[PDB]
């Protein structure tokens, strides 16, 4: 249909992150199968393949940022493939790697949809800018380059030439974030972002919270959603082969919960699964139950809902 | 567990040109490798940081390069302080694993091994003991074989060969042929024997002597 | 500069570990994060452990797991890793070095720029004893060396 | 600000429960960094070194109640302390130990603010009295010694001649019982105390019930709230390094949410961090989690909150 109409882009990319292994991440999703337990339910899949990730071998560092040009690279040649899958009519699956390709896959959607929203399930912000971040990994700048209220602020880093900040401040919306280094918390309180934390999640419950989260973006008017979703931003007790793993995320039901919501308004139009390393879980066993959280969250996205997904055929015969 | 493999395992250049070493990785590490200065019961310093770029300390003539499989450790200015035992080790993947060792000695003209042959003391033969060690002296380079021979046939289980490094001055070798017996073994024979073999010593280098003899 | 001074060569039997004190200082603690690394002579390396200092996150390494423990101490800024279940193939030389905190605060490093100066364990269950000199020292060889 | 100025006091003392142990108590808080943790965000942090714990030789016991005077004395010396660093203006981080040290803990809390609340979150509601107890172990039976409701019914067991009951029965709220004694909820029914346990929680949803708690305390009048917090009172899944581990435990998601909630009043006013035992932890794997589960806890009680910390100056620069 107009959903479950999926364009996969595998992104094995790993440079704005430090923990080397998350380019085994659209490897490992899709050998758990992803493709086909889309196509169980009406799910138009086209696996696009994955992108080349070309290595700049002097990629020099900035001031704090370090390796910006290959993940400049990265999100410009994902904002052109994004652009392409929106304009294929499809959703937009993009999973990785790391929050870094962010950039160019809420890039690309706004290319097509300039006012779209975006709902960043995160353990983190992940809005340090260049100039106020301690780490210099691009695995937590992404939505610092996307806000227009952030323009004549943003340094010119090199490889985001191409940037334009797409998105508003009042149309972005965070879902679990449970530790912010301060920059990112005096940008959010400073914005007026809504954001709904774990300690809001708890307060109104995971459902009053997508009940306004979906009142905040869509209660005003009809328009796409873009959910860019971690994989930290669940409890490490389901995903501990993580890059960041912080105790104290959502719980695994309520992950699943967030993208049927996404999934009930029929107004899901950008998926981005990041942060998936099979090289961080001690056992295997830990990455197993990662990997099945992971898939089963994008099977829940585009409508393998818990309640049932169907073909309209009688099957009393 | 990827194998980090150095393919240079010795090495001896004089003080002078470069002396550009290689790591191989069994997978893409993928810029993300460094380089040791393991100094002989040391701390081994972070010669080179990320494949490159020069850490912190470093003097001028440790550039070097990779991205993804196989690196290069340049040391372009030698500086003869510089030989010790060098390490790459890639790190971003679990566990995280080491290269082999980088043997980096002192190129010089090739010493010939002073070696001859030495018996129990009557000190040790009132303790019970024999210990009849050769001893090796002033070679280059390492390599040397020291057989035994029980008045002329073969002796382990007792046989120790232990190096130290390359000498500071005159920059040679060592090894002493530490053979421990009982004295019975001792008292029971006379024509005991030392055959070194290095490659300055195109015949195997035989010391011998009985017993009772000195 | 940037240094660990790390403590202490000791040698334990199969017992009860060698809790290695790992001092930091120089660099900004808990902007980093210190790992481990066995090396038994004449072999070669192996990392068995990387804690970053930021928050507890343990993350051990395979075949010991289990057998190791690692925290931290930030007070101070030293860390510490001791064993369990000790043997004899531990006879090895105990690093520690700073791998950096892979945090989301941490500046990027892959790298290892402290090094500590190690640590001699070697696990025996032997008894400390005086050695016994045991040589000689003086047939026809113009060379004549010497040893005990 | 007024909220996030810390004054720390450790309180190594176990002979209120009997698995010696806790009084590793302080000593992993602090090695695991709690006093660098809360300096990130603006904690006014100032050690107040730890209390000495005398050993009464002949502590000889009551009828049931084992340990008395050693309890009674290390109480009235955390008493005369909390009241010192009250009088500091600081909020008081009392972190041992046992619940025993609870008693001085709310004692001296009442010296400066006799109006306070006590949101008493533990698997037990400790409220055992002398008489009627079977234990006589004083890490339950704190509050017991504390209602002016009880007055002229609690023995005078020796070392308790200082104790002043000082809060009222309609000012205490339990959150997360899981496991009472007949006696205590005998106590718990009569003096009509508000209470909300694993049903109550599970039955409102936890912010429903932290939005009622506080309209039961703030409700009629904004006062000081004194969040006196076991670390049993989370599931032993999370921490399995406790006293009295009782499965059923709030979700360490929720621990951090009541946490939460307590700050964004702005009405934190002395916190209490009880039995934390390092060594019944059945691997140092389970002590670690455990700590850094109660180590996050106090985080997220002085603001560090999941949605975010900063300082208010742009970090666009
Ligand atoms: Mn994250
Ligand atoms: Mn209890
Ligand atoms: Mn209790």
């Amino acid at each position: 249909a107009k959903s479950r109409t999926i364009g996969i882009i595998g992104a094995p990319f790993s440079k704005g992150q430090p923990r080397g292994g998350v380019e085994e991440g659209p490897t490992v999703l899709r050998k758990a199968g992803l493709l086909e337990k889309l196509k169980e339910q009406e799910c138009d899949v086209k696996d696009y393949g994955d992108l080349p990730f070309a290595d700049i071998p002097n990629d020099s560092p900035f001031q704090i940022v370090k390796n910006p040009r290959s993940v400049g690279k990265a999100s410009e040649q994902l904002a052109g493939k994004v652009a392409e899958v929106k304009k294929n009519g499809r959703i937009s699956l993009v999973l990785g790697g790391d929050h870094s390709l962010a950039i160019g896959s809420i890039s690309g959607h706004a290319r097509v949809h300039p006012d779209l929203g975006v709902i960043w399930v995160d353990a983190h912000t992940d809005i340090n800018t260049p100039l106020t971040t301690t780490s210099g990994n691009l695995h937590g700048q992404p939505v610092s380059f996307l806000l227009k209220e952030l323009k004549g602020k943003i340094p010119d880093v090199p490889g985001f030439s191409w940037v334009t900040p797409c998105i508003s401040a009042k149309d972005i919306v965070y879902i679990g974030l449970r530790d912010v280094d301060p920059g990112e918390h005096y940008i959010l309180k400073t914005l007026g972002i809504k954001y709904f934390s774990m300690t809001e999640v708890d307060r109104l419950g995971i459902g009053k919270v997508m009940e306004e989260t979906l009142s905040y973006l869509l209660g005003r008017k009809k328009r796409p959603i873009h959910l860019s979703f971690d994989v930290d931003g669940l409890d490490p007790s389901f995903t501990p082969a993580t890059g960041t793993p912080v105790v104290g995320g959502l719980t695994y039901r309520e992950g699943l919960y967030i993208t049927e919501e996404i999934y009930k308004t029929g107004l899901l139009s950008g998926l981005d699964i990041m942060e998936v390393n099979p090289s961080l879980g001690k056992t295997p066993e830990e990455v197993t139950r990662t990997v099945n959280t992971a898939v089963a969250i994008t099977l829940a996205c585009f409508g393998l809902a818990r309640e049932g997904n169907h073909k309209p055929i009688d099957y009393l015969n | 567990e990827i194998v980090m493999t150095q393919s240079p395992a010795t090495l001896s250049l004089s003080p002078g040109e470069r002396a550009t070493l290689s790591c191989r990785a069994s997978q893409s590490v993928s810029s993300y490798l460094a380089w040791y200065q393991q100094k002989p019961g040391q701390a081994p310093r972070l010669l080179i940081y990320d494949a490159s770029n020069r850490a912190t300390g470093i003097p001028a003539r440790f550039s070097g390069s990779g991205s993804g499989t196989d690196f290069t450790l340049t040391i372009s200015s030698l500086e003869p302080e510089d030989f010790a035992v060098y390490y790459c080790q890639q790190h971003s993947l679990l566990p995280r694993t080491f290269g082999g060792g980088t043997k980096v000695e002192i190129k010089r003209a090739d010493a010939a091994p002073t070696v001859s042959i030495f018996p129990p003391s009557s000190e040790q033969l009132t303790s019970g003991g024999a210990s009849v060690v050769c001893f090796l002296n002033n070679f280059y380079p390492k390599d040397i074989n020291v057989k035994w021979k029980i008045d002329g046939s073969e002796r382990q289980n007792g046989v120790l060969n232990s190096w130290t490094d390359q000498d500071s001055k005159d920059s040679t070798y060592s090894m002493s042929s530490t053979l421990t017996l009982t004295k019975d073994e001792y008292e029971r024979h006379n024509s005991y024997t030392c055959e070194a073999t290095h490659k300055t010593s195109t015949s195997p280098i035989v010391k011998s002597f009985n017993r009772n003899e000195c | 500069q940037v240094q660990l001074v790390q403590s202490g060569a000791e040698v334990k039997k199969p017992g009860a570990s060698v809790k290695v004190s790992c001092k930091a200082s120089g660099y900004t603690f808990t902007n980093y994060g210190i790992s481990w690394v066995r090396q038994a002579p004449g072999q070669g390396l192996e990392w068995m452990g990387w804690i970053s200092a930021y928050n507890g996150n343990t993350n051990y390494a395979q075949k010991l797991q289990g057998r190791v423990t690692m925290t931290t101490d930030t007070s101070t800024s030293t860390a510490y890793m001791e064993l369990r279940s000790l043997r004899s193939d531990d006879t090895a030389v105990y690093y520690c070095a700073r791998e950096g905190a892979y945090g989301y605060r941490s500046p990027y490093h892959n790298w290892f720029d402290p090094w500590g100066q190690g640590t001699l364990v070697t696990v025996s269950s032997a008894k400390t004893t005086a050695p016994s000199v045991y040589p000689l020292a003086p047939t026809t060889g113009s060379s004549v060396t010497l040893g005990c």
